[PDB]
């Protein structure tokens, strides 16, 4: 099941020819979709929201200035 | 869930070092599956200083599948549908450069800022725009200019 110290999945890696490697469950999920190597071929939330909203209309404002020159 | 974990980590990473002219994140951290991205037309490109809002709608199984990306404003561009849906290789689910779990919101946006500067002439979300981009490059530059004006509200 899950590691008793940290409560994470503790699951085996599978390695592939090309070198790269991944969790067994993650790789399988992908194989289900495509038979290739996924890598090659084969703090308050409110403060964050406000920063993001403010950068959006600063981008706009600044765009207007560059356009009007 | 994997999707939500990836998305939270991409947003944090994204925010640390945002590429010039791109602001992207969830519209509300209560739902990381729905983001807005503002992209600015790079300078000295034909969509110069345009500011284009797009919505990214992420699938439950992300990053196994791409988000849908839809520009919310008006656009005239060979790789964008009438409704605003963006159609490029990286956004298509599984000889192009399709979606793999190793892509990211960031790489999607790099790709999209790229297509604004250098269209995929032979791809037909927008036939009219494709043709003109070749035959009447001169008009296309004019239509592009009024598309910028509009995105800016002017
Ligand atoms: O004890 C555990 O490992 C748990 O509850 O996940
Ligand atoms: O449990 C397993 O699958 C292992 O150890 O490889
Ligand atoms: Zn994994
Ligand atoms: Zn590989």
């Amino acid at each position: 099941d899950d590691c008793a110290i940290c409560w994470d999945s503790m699951q085996a890696a599978r390695k592939l020819p090309c070198g790269h490697l991944f969790h067994n469950s993650c790789l399988r999920s992908w194989l289900e979709q495509d038979t290739s190597c996924p890598t090659c071929r084969m703090g308050s939330a409110d403060e964050r929201q406000r920063m993001l909203v403010q950068r959006k209309d600063e981008l706009l404002q600044q765009a207007r200035k560059r356009f009007l020159n | 869930g994997t999707a939500l974990k990836r998305l939270m980590a991409e947003y944090k990473q994204l925010t640390l070092n945002p590429p010039e002219g791109i602001v992207a994140g969830p519209m509300n951290e209560e739902n990381f599956f729905e983001w807005e991205a503002l992209i600015m037309g790079p300078e000295d490109t034909c969509f110069e200083f345009g500011v284009f809002p797009a919505i990214l709608s992420f699938p439950l199984d992300y990053p196994l599948s791409p988000p849908k990306m839809r520009f919310t404003c008006e656009m005239f561009h060979p790789n964008i549908y009438p409704d605003g849906r963006v159609c490029i290789s990286i956004l298509h689910a599984p000889s192009a450069e399709r979606w793999s779990p190793v892509q990211s919101v960031e790489k999607i946006l790099l790709s999209v800022v790229s297509m604004l500067a250098e269209p995929n002439d032979e791809s037909g979300a927008n036939v009219d725009a494709s043709k003109m981009w070749r035959d009447d490059r001169e008009q296309f530059y004019k239509i592009a200019k009024q598309i910028v004006q509009k995105s800016l509200g002017l």
